[PDB]
């Protein structure tokens, strides 16, 4: 008669690292790293995110005419963009602070897109129709559909001043352009004067432009330019606009609603009927592990990232079998 | 191992035993057999289940984070941005790594004081009624049937119930 | 005769979380984590704060008429600033680098108020009373005491051209002020000219203002708006202003001196006659512990601040009583 | 316990021990009492206070840090600012709990350490002149006043000069 | 120490031997002499030499990282550089100090539970045929030349070849 | 006969921190902190770095007269600047965004310089033989060599309108400069004209300089001043120049080679014929530890940088001897 204290043993391969001896085999572990992803792009609780297509966030905020599909979507759980877009600035310019931009758009849940200056009703002396073939659609000149080309009306440009309460118990995102030809030729026979300005103030916000007249290389067939121009409006401010020439009028206004936990993101997985409670530029995680090596960019609730390749913990013995 | 049980005084291990960690193995005029003690067993699953819920416990979740963008005058804060990303991140692997990594150790030194302390709990339950042979078990000096080895497992062995019949055996 | 080895037991509560078990009762322990404080505002190392009661730092260092309360103080341990503080710029205009001027006062442990352009000495062919209703003091209009309003005198403007050279072997601070009218009648009314400008220059700091004439919303009854500005003169340099009109120029100055620990906090808790080592927005902390969860804005000598609710180390033992 | 010894073979603690955390218990003819062992008690007392003086010294005073403002286009300079301070108050805060956490374990398991070292030095005195009743007893097999008692406290006692008595009472 | 072998039972340390960290001492008719054992030596080496590998391991190389200059107006941007470099450095030197602190303990943990395990087999060897000595000897009831002691130290000594001999000498 | 178990001891005085004890000395010890650097600049695996002397980083990308030693350097490993560089802005001004344009350089591996703007072959109607007694050499007056002073030829200043096409598949770094005259009759005596204007533009960059005429204090025996100012010439790319007058136009241009691993230090320790992987500000360091007390800055494969003072390691036991 015998009795004996033994321990249990298995046909287990994990091997786990410990600090006296690498790839111990072990009778039982866990795996503590998420390396495995769906691929795709996927609504966050429910909530689709806003795909912008081969649209910038410029392209997609001023109304580039080839991004017409995203006017309707006005909510959303974050943002994806392409790497490199294809359709922005369409008419060619510097976007004044646009990372800026990017980065007040990055905490935005959604908005209410309103013509703050309706284009018939606002400019009686003024010609609301210009066009560009650098902004073309379907083959034919076009021009944003946010943004409002004011040109000569019966031969004159008067004295423009306009201006805007905030009615609405949000911020109001505003945006304009400031027109630069290229000779003095186009500048006399678009505006109808020599010396023009543009003047935008608000109760913490006073900037004035003056056109620069310069020949400039060519970009998608055009040597002027257009300084595109943003603001912000706080509820119960009024914004100002004065000008006599050069001024690319604003057409619609958004009404902002903040949000944490949204983002401007660059991917190129497709979107799918998928749901997840974390999504990265790889794929949407689903997971309960503390850590993942998928990638460092997160939306929603999310694994923390590291760069590890293999992080498993033993809970068994060290298998030692026959 | 640290208190020289596992891998140790013990050689190997059982893959008879397939219901627990740390258990026993007794052989009788009634026959022999595999089973593995709850109490020991049950106490490592807690403080291991305790262990790893804790290292997921400090781990909070890890909430949006993406990217920025910088225009070409913003070289040296875009940069900046790098280097905090870049930073923290190379401290997370760095701890996720060294924890895993420590607490590996001591788990199996845990497991190691487990099987140790099972084995000196059983001891001074025979006493001097049974012989230790070798690789950790214990040699009768007397007769144990089914209902004496399941008083040895449950902790509740009689010493001087075999006193008599132990010491004749030892002659 | 026996002898026994055993441990000790206590009516102790104290419980401490270990890797393998929670909620472990034990018989002695230290808590490592600080979370009371006095709720009040101390000195630190003897020396006072300087609270700004309603006052800004904009209004403080302009000198508003409502913070002369605030000249006296010229040595500080550390700067107490309201959350939304009421009186600022009286007077509505853009501030130049506003954050950046607030980090370099957060390094300043003293300084010598001086007028730089004594008000009575330097400009005998301009006004020097020019006061507004916007900035009201007792009732009546006035202004900025560390500034000057250069007004017309006799009907005409003259060039004023002045210099300062620094004769004070440290950092001298110097403020200046931009006015833009809202209308042309006013600026002609009030300068005597049609095209007016600015020019302030040192050895490295040189710019160039120019006034700008727009209709402006109404910020506490004025349309017109006044830009401020700031410059830090290095010892031994001198600094030059020409100005034909809309000049605000500088009357007092600010010798600077530096020092380590000092900044600037947002605070509601009251001064008291109290002192310490180490001082929050919530109230000064009076401990040797590592760890404090009271607030993350330091001053001083303090513990490292951490978001944990219980830190509670075990110096005795698992505590198995009766 | 890692050592097996608190909670272990020694089921309970003493509340009748006031005067340390390590200790005896003495029962002869001159009656009984508690008395805490000093030296052990003593040595655990500098090692956790060296334990807890490292863990506050590794942590260096945090001088002056406050807020920073930003302007309305500076917002990815002020969330970058936010992320610079967040991240070092969570990795702080993990590296606070984390080793409260494992250096608690670690304390509970070095007073178990010096308890099981305490029993075998006395074990280690006694030899065969007592037998080892459980729960971390001896019962003497001879006379032991408080003289032969605090001879067993300090660690002198004498084996021969009780050998014949404990040969004869073994029987 | 925590297993109660070095600065334990054992008291002190042996400069005469000079070959290895963990060994023996013998003294028989034919002469005496220290030799330390290879294979516990041996795996003690291996077991801090992988330590230490893991140690550097965690570290990866740092690479080229400069300072940054910033114009009269950043001083936030240049304090909020300086905040991320002192950070980063200040977590860097608390986890290098922590560490070496932690592990230092551990290691010497390490080699006492190596002395105590070593202990723990040449007395599973001997049994009854020696007697246990104080500070880790024993001395032998039967004869033992350096074969019987290099029987002793390879772990192959023969219980049942001497028992008839110890048992009249134990008289 | 007996045998005994026991453990190694030796008269190592090596000593190692503990958490339950300090002080202890052991038998065997690693020290894992590198102290130690032979202070002087290095090769970094065997490229050499550059050492700009007396010569600041504008003074020599910008052809100071007292740097031409360095014009023969056209790649190194990294960059040594003396911490406060004698030889910069020989003609006082202010140099745009210098700081990022060190940034930019912190990462170039090696150029090509050429000059974009022939000296003798691009303004047949110009000067370009303008010097300064400010950026003198040899005792007599002279002129940055990468930048040409276009001053008046025959008495006029004719308007000038040059470009250049990138035909060099890299980055090319292009600088210029604008002049501003003290008072009216230099700028009329120097340029012809009284209202000039320059105009840089390229795809994405388009700016415009206005010279601005006021009294400053000399710098340097100069009353004028000299804006400086540069731009990143994509592959591809043109660049317009547009002036007619106050245009220190381009001569040399630098072709961009990307390149990680080097940087810009500040640094007396002086060059010498070693070749180390990891070089500081302090001195080269040659070793295997994982940890440095040295210097944070590094350039190359170097340990980590601690403030620690000891970092020893036990390997061996606790020596206790005799
Ligand atoms: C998203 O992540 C979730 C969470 O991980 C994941 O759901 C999980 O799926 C696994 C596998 O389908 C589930 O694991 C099973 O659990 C059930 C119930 O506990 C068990 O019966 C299974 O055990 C064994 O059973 C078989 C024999 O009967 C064995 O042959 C088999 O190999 C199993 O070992 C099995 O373990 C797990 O319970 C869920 N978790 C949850 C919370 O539901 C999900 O699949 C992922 N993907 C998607 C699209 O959701
Ligand atoms: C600011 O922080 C300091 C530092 O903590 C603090 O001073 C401390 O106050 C406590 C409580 O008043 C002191 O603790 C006492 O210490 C004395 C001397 O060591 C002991 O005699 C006391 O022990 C017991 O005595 C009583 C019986 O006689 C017991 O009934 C009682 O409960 C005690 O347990 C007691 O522990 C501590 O010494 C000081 N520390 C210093 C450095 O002076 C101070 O109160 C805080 N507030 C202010 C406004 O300063
Ligand atoms: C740059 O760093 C490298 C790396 O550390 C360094 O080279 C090292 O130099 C040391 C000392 O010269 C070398 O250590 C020696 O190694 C040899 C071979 O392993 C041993 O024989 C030596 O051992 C002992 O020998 C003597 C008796 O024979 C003893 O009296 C003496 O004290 C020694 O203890 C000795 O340990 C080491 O091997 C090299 N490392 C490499 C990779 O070559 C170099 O010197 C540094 N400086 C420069 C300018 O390169
Ligand atoms: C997101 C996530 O993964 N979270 C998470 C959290 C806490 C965990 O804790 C554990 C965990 C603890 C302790 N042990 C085992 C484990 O691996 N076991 C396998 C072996 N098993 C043995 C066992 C031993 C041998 C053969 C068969 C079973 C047993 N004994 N008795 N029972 C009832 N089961 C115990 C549990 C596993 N996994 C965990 C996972
Ligand atoms: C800012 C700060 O708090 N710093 C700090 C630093 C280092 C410390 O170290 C300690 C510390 C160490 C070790 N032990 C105890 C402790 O809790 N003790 C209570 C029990 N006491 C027992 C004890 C045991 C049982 C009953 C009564 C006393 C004893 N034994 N002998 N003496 C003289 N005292 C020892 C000390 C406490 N506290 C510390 C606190
Ligand atoms: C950059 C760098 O330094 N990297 C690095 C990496 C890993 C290391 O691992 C070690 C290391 C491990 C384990 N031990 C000793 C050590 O200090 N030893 C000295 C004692 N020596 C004993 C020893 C003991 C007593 C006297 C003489 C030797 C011995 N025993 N047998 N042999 C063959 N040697 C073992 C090795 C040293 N150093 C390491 C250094
Ligand atoms: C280690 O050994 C275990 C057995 O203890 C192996 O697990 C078993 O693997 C087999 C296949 O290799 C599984 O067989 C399947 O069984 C189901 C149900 O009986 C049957 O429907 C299937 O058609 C198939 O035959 C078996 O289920 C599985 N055991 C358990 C409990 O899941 C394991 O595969 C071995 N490891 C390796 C690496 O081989
Ligand atoms: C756990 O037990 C301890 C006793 O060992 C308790 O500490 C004691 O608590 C009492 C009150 O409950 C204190 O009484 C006071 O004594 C002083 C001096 O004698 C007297 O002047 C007061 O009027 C009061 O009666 C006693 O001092 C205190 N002991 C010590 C050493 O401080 C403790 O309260 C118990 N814990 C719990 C949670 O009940
Ligand atoms: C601790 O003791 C060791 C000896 O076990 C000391 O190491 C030895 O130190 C001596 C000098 O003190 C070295 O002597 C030299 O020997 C070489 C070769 O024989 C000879 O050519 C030289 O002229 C010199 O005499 C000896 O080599 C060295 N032993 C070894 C193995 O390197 C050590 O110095 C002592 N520690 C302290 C702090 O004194
Ligand atoms: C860890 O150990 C296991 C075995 O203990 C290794 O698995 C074997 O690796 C060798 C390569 O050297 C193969 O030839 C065998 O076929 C493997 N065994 C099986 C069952 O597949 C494993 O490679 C080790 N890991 C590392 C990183 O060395
Ligand atoms: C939107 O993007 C498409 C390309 O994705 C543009 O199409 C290009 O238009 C330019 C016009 O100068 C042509 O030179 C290219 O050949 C066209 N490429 C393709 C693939 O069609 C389109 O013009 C863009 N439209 C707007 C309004 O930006
Ligand atoms: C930790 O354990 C203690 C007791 O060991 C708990 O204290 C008791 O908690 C229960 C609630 O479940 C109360 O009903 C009792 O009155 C408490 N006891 C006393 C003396 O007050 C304590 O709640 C446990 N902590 C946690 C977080 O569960
Ligand atoms: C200082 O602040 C007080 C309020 O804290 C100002 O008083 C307000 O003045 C405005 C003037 O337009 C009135 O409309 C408000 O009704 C007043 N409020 C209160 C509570 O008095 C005061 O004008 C400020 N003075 C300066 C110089 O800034
Ligand atoms: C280069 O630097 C040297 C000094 O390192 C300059 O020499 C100084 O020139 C100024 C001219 O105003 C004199 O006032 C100093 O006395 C000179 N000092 C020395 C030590 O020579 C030199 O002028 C600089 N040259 C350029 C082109 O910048
Ligand atoms: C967007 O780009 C893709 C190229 O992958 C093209 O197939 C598609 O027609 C484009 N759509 C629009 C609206 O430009
Ligand atoms: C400051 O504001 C408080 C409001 O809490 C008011 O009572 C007090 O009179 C104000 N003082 C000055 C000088 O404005
Ligand atoms: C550089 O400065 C040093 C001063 O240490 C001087 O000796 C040397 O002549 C200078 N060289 C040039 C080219 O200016």
């Amino acid at each position: 008669d015998t009795i004996c204290i033994g321990y249990h043993a298995n046909n287990s391969t994990d091997t786990v690292d410990t600090v006296l001896e690498k790839n111990v085999t072990v009778t039982h572990s866990v795996n503590l790293l998420e390396d495995s992803h769906n691929g795709k792009l996927c609504r966050l609780k429910g909530i689709a995110p806003l795909q912008l297509g081969n649209c910038s966030v410029a392209g997609w905020i001023l109304g580039n005419p080839e991004c017409e599909l995203l006017i309707s979507r006005e909510s959303w759980s974050y943002i994806v963009e392409k790497p490199n877009p294809e359709n922005g600035t369409c008419y060619p310019g510097h976007f004044a602070d646009y990372e800026e931009l990017r980065e007040q758009l990055s905490s935005v849940s959604s908005f209410e897109r309103f013509e703050i200056f309706p284009k018939e009703s606002s400019w009686p002396n003024h010609t609301t129709t210009g066009v560009s073939a650098s902004c073309s659609h379907n083959g034919e000149s076009s021009f944003y559909k946010n943004l409002l080309w004011l040109t000569g009306k019966n031969g004159l440009y008067p004295n423009l001043s306009k201006s805007y309460a905030n009615n609405k118990e949000k911020e109001v995102l505003v945006l304009w352009g400031v027109h630069h030809p290229p000779n003095i030729g186009d500048q006399r026979a678009l505006y109808h004067k020599e010396n023009a300005y543009v003047s935008v103030v608000s109760s913490h916000y006073s900037r004035k432009f003056t056109p620069e007249i310069a020949k400039r290389p060519k970009v998608r067939d055009q040597e002027g330019r257009i300084n595109y121009y943003w603001t912000l409006l706080e509820p119960g401010d009024t914004i100002i606009f004065e000008a006599n020439g050069n001024l690319i009028a604003p057409r619609y206004a958004f009404a902002l609603s903040r949000g944490f936990g949204s983002g401007i993101i660059n991917s190129n997985a497709p979107m799918d009927e998928c749901d997840a409670k974390c999504q990265t530029p790889q794929g949407a995680i689903n997971s309960s592990l503390p850590f993942q090596n998928v990638h460092p960019v997160t939306i929603g609730e999310c694994p923390k990232y590291v760069r590890s390749a293999k992080l498993r913990m033993v809970t068994g013995l060290r298998n030692i079998p026959s | 191992g640290l208190f020289g049980a596992i891998a140790g005084f013990i050689e190997g291990g059982w893959t008879g035993m397939v219901d627990g960690w740390y258990g026993y193995h007794h052989q009788n005029e009634q026959g022999s057999g595999y089973a593995a003690d709850q109490k020991s067993t049950q106490n490592a699953i807690n403080g291991i289940t305790n262990k790893v819920n804790s290292v997921i416990e400090k781990m909070n979740t890890q909430f949006t984070a993406v990217g920025k963008e910088f225009n070409k005058l913003e070289r040296r804060m875009e940069n900046l941005n790098k280097k905090v990303d870049d930073g923290f991140i190379d401290i997370w692997t760095y701890n996720a790594e060294l924890l895993v990594l420590l607490e590996n150790e001591r788990t199996l030194d845990f497991h190691d004081s487990n099987v140790k302390n099972l084995y000196e709990k059983v001891k001074s339950q025979l006493k001097n009624n049974a012989k230790e042979i070798g690789n950790g078990c214990f040699e009768f000096y007397h007769k144990c049937n089914d209902e004496c080895m399941e008083s040895v497992k449950n902790g509740t062995y009689d010493y001087p119930k075999y006193s008599e019949e132990s010491k004749l055996n030892r002659e």
